[PDB]
């Protein structure tokens, strides 16, 4: 029984490392630079301690997404000359009254000493008046606006996070996993499938669903200060569009630099509205509330209210379908009381100057999309925030929250975990080296 | 085999196709393999054809993979097939130049006869379908004639010509 | 072929049977740097294990029994039960606090073996 | 018979990889990054299949030169403020009539709230008028001009393209190598020879002369759309100069940002020209005709005509002579008809705001008089498609695709990847 | 002495004499990253071959004998015309459609030989 | 006899490698990006030749410091719109009269077509008049001014220079080592002792002291053109302060642009000065002259005078501490002629527009630091320069020189040297492989 | 234990006993790329020496005895003076100008031994 050496033994230790991307038109997330993907191995009698809220993959993905977002904004047009006094008037070709502003401003041409008086349409959320009236862009006193490249697409292309050689990613396949604790059924896949870098709040769009029933995953179900990632088993399809027939007009800011204005509108002016099947949403809410009654008691009243308040990005459901950023008002979704063919319409609002990652001093102007935008997605999860109670009430109010994109991407990298292999193993065995 | 129709004076945009979406060297030639236009790296070179002063390609479109052939001031003799050689293909389109007009420019009276003149390219079979505001949708061969001319017969007649399921609208001068 | 680390729940005999696949999988713009440094990290991590194997006299051998005895206890147990039911992960957990000493003993034993062989080869 | 493993056997496969530079004070082609150069081993009894027109090395060198030029231009001055209205008049201090324009504009001084009235001589090909008339920079409504830093030089310095470890570069020494097919004499070199990355059209300059006779290499000689790269054996010298005694005047267009602009032409105004020995050029064209008749027949009339037309960089022999970008009208060179002391002068034109062969870059004026002598080591001819019934083959100078200039120097080379792991049967058996 | 790839046209037996010449040449802004990535690629490509040699029981060897029989399906040529007339390039071309099978066979033969070895040493 | 290959022999050769950094708000040297540190192993019996004048580490650290300085100024504000015509007037609220200028200028605003008449306090060394008078920024006709980011601190944080794997760093431990020649006491330490990258002239501040005796180190002690790096054995602490109570005022010069200009001084205006103990400095000068006599004869008259002339950086003791760059006239320190409670006050002048590395076309604007700055530092050495003697005079005059930062960093990297391990060796013995 | 380079002053016979200590330390934004290229450079420098060891038939062995005769033209001193008086530094300084021919001799001898072994095993 002398010390013997074994190489290639299957032993791992939890550790953090840099994971590259593999992806099966350019995008803000450079999937073209990712390696071409190709492999699933089951692990018998293994018990692995997972933790969705201490997973380093979430922070790594958030940093990578931010870096890819602000990298693609570097070679694009910089809209510094746009920060001028805009003489704006109401469009007047309707509930979208005043929400489309007709603004004219002095403008530089290819010659430095020649001025030009051009016009462009700006949404009311994109301009703030200065005390026809004088207006300026909403982000002329905080951030430098950098117009997004017209060719670069914002479409979420799936990416796969493959660990480097000598590392493995353990994928828990338990169908009743609350995000924390040992997972008695683990697998081992070198990459991560079904990862879509979608940006949204209060509604996880185009995500990966649960397997059998709606999962309530929270770090602290008792502490109300933490979010509650709900995940759906059956998708709730969302239908919505921008009925306005927009026209994109190119205005020169200077030599070889075009500012794609909003031009003019063709047809009638209609509010951007998001539609969810009322029966589908009601059934999904019933299933979800049945799930929450598990952690709060059967005789506990569950109440759903709209967002409490704050920034428009966290107050309203804000996605980016079609290249135009929506800020849909979800007050008509979470409004009910639960006691033990028609479609709900959501009055969205549209912005163009966006500061996605709550970054101070860096914003982006989204070029208007020509034609009519229609996007169909389906909600695979919610981000609810239980309000603080008085600990003596029967009702519990769950208002959608969010704002932390990491909380969105934690709904996908919850089942994975990166480990470092220790293939060198010492043990006793009846050998003696001659 | 794509076919397009001209109007004897306007421009025509015959487009090559590139699968690599990049600046692949291409060359436009007619049926006699006489070079007309061509990419050379990032610059443009024109072949020793009869379209020296007319042929042109939108240099800004070459990056996306579109290599058009703009032919300004179309002429009746310019009707021929043209070939792309983007990578190894023979993307071939045919250009037909139709010239339709009338001999009686302005000198006309009431109750007289009107005659048209269609100049079809050699080696083609056109079909003229005239249209008039009063409703004489005259059908006939290459040459069309009108026997009634009155004050009611004013207005521009959008007489368009058909060949191989392709139709091109014209305009005519009628002042009474 | 239980798979890459597939035998992690199997017996240590079964794992020692399938060490080769684990041995062969240890080597093979925002994404550009994460790709390059991942490759560098993988290469250096594999080379560290190879070098540690080399200075113990176990180069190129997946299994290499050595002369260093089982000093003290080090959770000795017995050879029968350890390789019949116990899994590799638990075993690594038990002796995680004596690994450096074991490595040092192996290094010194290999150096002694090389010196003795060089001494006896000159006779 | 048992399987035996051999590691380190002479076996290679065609592959594409990243080859780094090894050059032999700042240059647009980096000299502070290329590893210092350090060799040739003949390979008997080997025949390797080469291919010029599908070689990855030319594409990689093209990308490298583009990246070097676009990287050495970033820390340079930006000339967006030059986009103003230029009140311009003709200079009158004979051939250069109305070709040098005496513009004068309003430009911002080092202070943001003060203006300065300065004047500069702009070439005719560099200003387009707006209907003393008002002008503007030619590349002002579609691209931003960044002046080339005067402290960096466009001097073509030879660079050696070395293959990384584990790869080898095969060099075909067959002196009658036409660019495609098996090469019966292949040699291995650590790095390629000195490759002067000259930028030129219609006339390969400064290249490596071919031995034996004037070799003609084409991707498909029968096709009338493939550049017929010609390589000489006896170089014909070309003497290009700009007689103007130019002087450089510095304008402050911003804090710490200068703009070197043409000032006053001291002395007479004369046209930039190039001289080629008429007898030597006639002999070289005769040799090219003799070697070209082999591919089209002996009785076919070989005719040379000037460029058919297009952009100025294709229709004229353009090159960099010491900093100033010439554009020489070679109509007097390719003008002959071949059937079975005096110097030719080419009237060249000089542009400052040139369009890069990739955005435009402004070459600052060079102080003094420029003269340079170069070797014409090859042409780039493009055949004119025939009607199949005529016995004449008119060749016109092409070029413009800068990959063809570097394909006349990377023709003998080929990158291979060494695969040293081999297996073969022997009677041996492990104990 | 011939030099790098000097015996590339020589016969198989004659070219097998100079394995070290091709063996020791397998390891050694815009140009900076091209240098760094090329170095990493060369290191990885050398380590790949070294690991393939290691899992065949041929680690640290240039000419390594194995225990896998040579099936006549891959090549029916005899030793005389293999080692006396053909060139290593031709041999690589002939068996290039069977290399994966031979590599896998070497792998399994090596692992069975190893496991038989630890079975023997347990006595 | 037969050759035998020994692997891992203690054999090294002189070499140059790319040493990396390691150290224990965001800093200007980006010491956070360095790998955390943790060491010394004595090398008996060995003799190694050291040469600090041919030490590649001083050049490597010079390049590294320059690159770190230039890298942290990229994301900072570019003060191009500051280059305007200033209408300055004298400030009046002692001897600081005609030193601070009250400059009022036209500055752009968030809106491009709007202006803003702001005012600021610029020091007399920051402005040159144009020929109330009209001034302008001093580095306006030669360089582009880039204001340093206010959240980036110029504090000298200790950094360690660790050689990569396969290389070793030798450390000369001879207590009387004169920077050239063999060191009979060498040690191998992986990471340097921790070099504070302090930029200064005429006085090596916060440096590492000698062990036994004040060491005089020169490349050629007989050559007058080579500086004479002095190193003290005991520190001479220097008390530097800026009595003016500065008030920082933010001026918006564009979208997301924040120019920080001096406001109104709260209180009285006084000259910033550096206090040095007179008795301590006299004793230290006595020790320096005592040891320096060993290289010029015991009957030599050693004299100290003020600087010869040149730019303000080399004429006066320039140093940065607290964020405000001082330039201390040091004629009060070097005035003595040495033959065989009170304090010294050095008047200092403060600049804001700095060009630290003598580079043409690049400058920095150090934003004002709020409040009164008090700054305590050690004087651990000088950088003297011997003037050209007449070869027949008994008096030797030394004037403080410097200006080459490599001289400052050569006083810390003097005992260090990087070697390359050659572990492969061949030696004959009676072996024979069987 | 003397530590890294601890026996740099000790004699050859005494410094040849701690070769493992100097062997295990041979492998393990302005600062980021410097760290990365330092890692890559260390890996290359270790791998070239390991390849040199493995080419002479000494892979994985610190003290390998080989068949190349010690030519007296390199050093005429006896073993009593070499292994008991001089340390490794002056020895490396002494024969630093004869090392390439020694490396070539070792390479050729190892290749010859490999071919001889393969020929012997075929009987
Ligand atoms: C969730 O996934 C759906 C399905 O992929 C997304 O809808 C898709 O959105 C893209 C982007 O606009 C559409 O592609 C575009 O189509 C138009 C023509 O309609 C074309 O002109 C554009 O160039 C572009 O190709 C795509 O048609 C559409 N698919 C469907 C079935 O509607 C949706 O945007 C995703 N939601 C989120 C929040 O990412
Ligand atoms: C334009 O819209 C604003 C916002 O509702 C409103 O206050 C204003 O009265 C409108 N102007 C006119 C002329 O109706
Ligand atoms: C999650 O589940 C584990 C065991 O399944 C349990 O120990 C833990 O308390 C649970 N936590 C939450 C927040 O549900
Ligand atoms: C809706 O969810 C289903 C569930 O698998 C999925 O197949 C579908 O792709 C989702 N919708 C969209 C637009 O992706
Ligand atoms: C200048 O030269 C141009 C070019 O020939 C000519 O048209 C013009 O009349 C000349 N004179 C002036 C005043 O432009
Ligand atoms: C070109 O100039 C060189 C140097 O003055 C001279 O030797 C050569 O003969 C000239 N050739 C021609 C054609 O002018
Ligand atoms: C080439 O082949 C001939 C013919 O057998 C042979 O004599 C010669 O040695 C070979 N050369 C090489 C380098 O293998
Ligand atoms: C400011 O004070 C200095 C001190 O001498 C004086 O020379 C200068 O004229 C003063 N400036 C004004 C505007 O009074
Ligand atoms: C410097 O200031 C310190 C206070 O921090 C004081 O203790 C010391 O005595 C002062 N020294 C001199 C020389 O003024
Ligand atoms: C020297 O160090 C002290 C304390 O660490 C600090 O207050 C002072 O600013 C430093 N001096 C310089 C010039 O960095
Ligand atoms: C020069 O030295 C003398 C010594 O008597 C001293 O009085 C004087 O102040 C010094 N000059 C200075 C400090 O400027
Ligand atoms: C140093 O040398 C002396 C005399 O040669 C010897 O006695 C001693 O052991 C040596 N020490 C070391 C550490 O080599």
């Amino acid at each position: 029984l002398w010390v013997t050496v074994y190489y290639g033994v299957p032993v791992w230790k939890d550790a953090e490392t840099t994971l590259f991307c593999a992806s099966d038109k350019h995008n803000v997330w450079a999937t073209h630079a990712c390696v071409p993907t190709d492999q699933e191995i089951h692990l018998e009698n293994v018990t692995e301690e997972f933790n969705m809220w201490k997973n380093n993959m979430v922070e790594q993905m958030h940093t990578d997404i931010i870096s890819l977002w602000d990298q693609s904004l570097k070679p694009c047009v910089k809209l510094t000359p746009l920060c001028v006094t805009l003489q704006c008037t109401n469009v007047t070709n309707d509930d979208m009254r005043g929400e489309l502003k007709n603004c004219s401003f002095n403008m530089t041409t290819e010659l430095r000493d020649k001025k030009q008086k051009v016009y462009s349409l700006f949404y009311r959320l994109d301009v703030v008046q200065i005390n026809n009236k004088e207006y300026r862009l909403i982000n002329c006193n905080t951030s430098a606006i950098t117009q997004a490249c017209p060719k670069v697409s914002f479409e979420p292309i799936p990416i796969h996070y493959c660990a480097p050689a000598g590392f493995a990613i353990l994928k828990c396949k338990d169908k009743k996993f609350n995000g924390t604790g040992p997972c008695p059924s683990v697998s081992t896949v070198q990459c991560t499938h079904g990862i879509k870098p979608v940006v949204s709040t209060q509604l996880l769009l185009n995500g990966s669903l649960a397997e059998e029933e709606v999962m309530i995953r929270s770090e602290n179900i008792t502490n109300n200060a933490k979010n509650i990632l709900v995940q759906f088993n059956t998708p709730v399809q969302i239908n919505c569009t921008r009925p306005n027939n927009n026209t994109r007009k190119s205005i020169r800011i200077g030599p070889g630099q075009w500012f794609y204005a909003t031009g003019d509108i063709i047809g009638d002016i209609r509010q951007a509205h998001c539609n969810v099947s009322k029966a589908t949403w009601n059934e999904t809410l019933g299933k979800v509330v049945k799930q929450l009654r598990k952690h709060f008691g059967n005789n506990t009243i569950i109440r759903f209210a709209n967002s409490s308040g704050g920034r428009l990005e966290v107050t309203t459901h804000s996605f980016n379908c079609g290249g135009e950023f929506f800020y849909c008002n979800t007050s008509g979704l979470f409004n009910s009381t639960w006691i033990s063919n028609d479609s709900i319409t959501l009055p969205c609002r549209i912005k163009q100057i966006i500061n996605m990652w709550q970054r101070i001093g860096q914003a982006m102007y989204a070029p208007p999309i020509q034609g009519v935008i229609r996007c169909v997605s389906n909600i695979t999860g919610l981000i609810l925030t239980r309000d603080g109670g008085s600990t003596n009430s029967t009702t519990e109010t769950f208002r959608p929250g969010g704002g932390d994109m990491r909380d969105n991407w934690r709904s996908e990298l919850y089942k994975y975990k990166v480990v470092k292999i220790e293939p060198l193993g010492v043990a006793p065995t009846r050998c003696k080296r001659r | 085999k794509k076919v397009v129709l001209g109007k004897k004076g306007d421009t025509v945009e015959l487009t090559c196709t590139a699968s690599q979406k990049k600046s692949i060297q291409f060359h436009w030639k007619n049926s006699n393999q006489i070079k007309i236009l061509g990419n050379q790296g990032s610059f443009l070179t024109k072949g020793p054809s009869k379209l020296n002063d007319r042929a042109d390609s939108r240099r800004s479109l070459w990056d996306q993979g579109n290599f058009p052939l703009i032919i300004k001031n179309l002429k009746i003799e310019d009707s021929d097939t043209y070939i792309c050689e983007v990578e190894d293909q023979k993307e071939e389109v045919q250009l037909l130049v139709f010239g339709l007009t009338a001999n009686s420019d302005t000198h006309l009276l009431q109750g007289q006869s009107l005659t048209l003149t269609l100049e079809s390219p050699p080696g083609s079979s056109p079909s003229v379908q005239c249209r008039s505001p009063r409703g004489k949708n005259i059908q006939g061969g290459k040459t069309l004639s009108v026997s009634q001319l009155e004050l009611q017969d004013s207005g521009t007649w959008t007489c368009t010509v058909l060949q191989n399921q392709k139709k091109v609208e014209f305009k005519i001068d009628i002042v009474v | 072929f239980l798979g890459f680390l597939g035998a992690a729940g199997s017996t240590m005999g079964a794992a020692s049977m399938t060490l080769t696949v684990q041995a062969r999988n240890l080597l093979s713009t925002v994404w550009g740097i994460k790709q390059l440094q991942a490759r560098v990290l993988a290469v250096e991590r594999y080379l560290r294990d190879q070098q540690l194997l080399g200075i113990w006299g176990c180069s190129g051998k997946l299994i290499c029994c050595t002369n260093v005895p089982w000093n003290s206890s080090w959770s000795n147990r017995n050879l029968s039960e350890i390789w019949d039911n116990m899994t590799w992960l638990q075993w690594d957990k038990e002796i995680s606090n004596y690994t450096q000493i074991i490595y040092g003993l192996l290094e010194e034993s290999q150096n002694q073996q090389e010196k003795n062989e060089q001494d006896l080869l000159a006779l």
